[PDB]
């Protein structure tokens, strides 16, 4: 209610928020994976999967 | 060169002639400015850019 931004920037901000909330403790989170050096399991997170539609589609691979 | 005299081509002021005649073959220059773009109706809201950032543009933009 106390906001003036549009759905786009708000969606970006909420995606970042959700991606940060995964910064807690417990496996399946980014800290444990970093400790295990499992840099691959990060690519398969669900949060990146929810923020992907927001990426520029013509250069998302590069 | 310029329209209304398209049958002429200046080279250091030296006017040259075209062996042909055209009234529309030249009127369409929408693709002679940039490589992968096309002119459209004027719109001031659209932001000014350079020739480099063009690579990171999308469609309908």
């Amino acid at each position: 209610d106390l906001a003036v931004l549009r759905d786009e920037k708000t969606a970006i901000t909420k995606g970042y928020e959700a991606l940060i909330k995964r910064l807690g403790t417990g496996d399946n989170d980014i800290p444990s994976l970093i400790a295990k050096k499992d840099y691959l399991s990060l690519y398969n997170l669900p949060e990146v999967k929810l923020m992907a539609p927001l990426i520029r589609p013509n250069r998302k691979g590069v | 060169w310029s329209k209304a005299d398209s049958s002429k081509i200046y080279c250091h002021g030296i006017a040259i002639r075209v062996p042909l005649v055209v009234g529309d073959e030249h009127m369409d220059t929408s693709l002679a400015l940039l490589e992968g773009f096309s002119v459209c109706e004027n719109d001031p809201r659209a932001p000014m850019v350079t020739r480099q950032d063009l690579i990171d543009v999308g469609f309908g933009q």
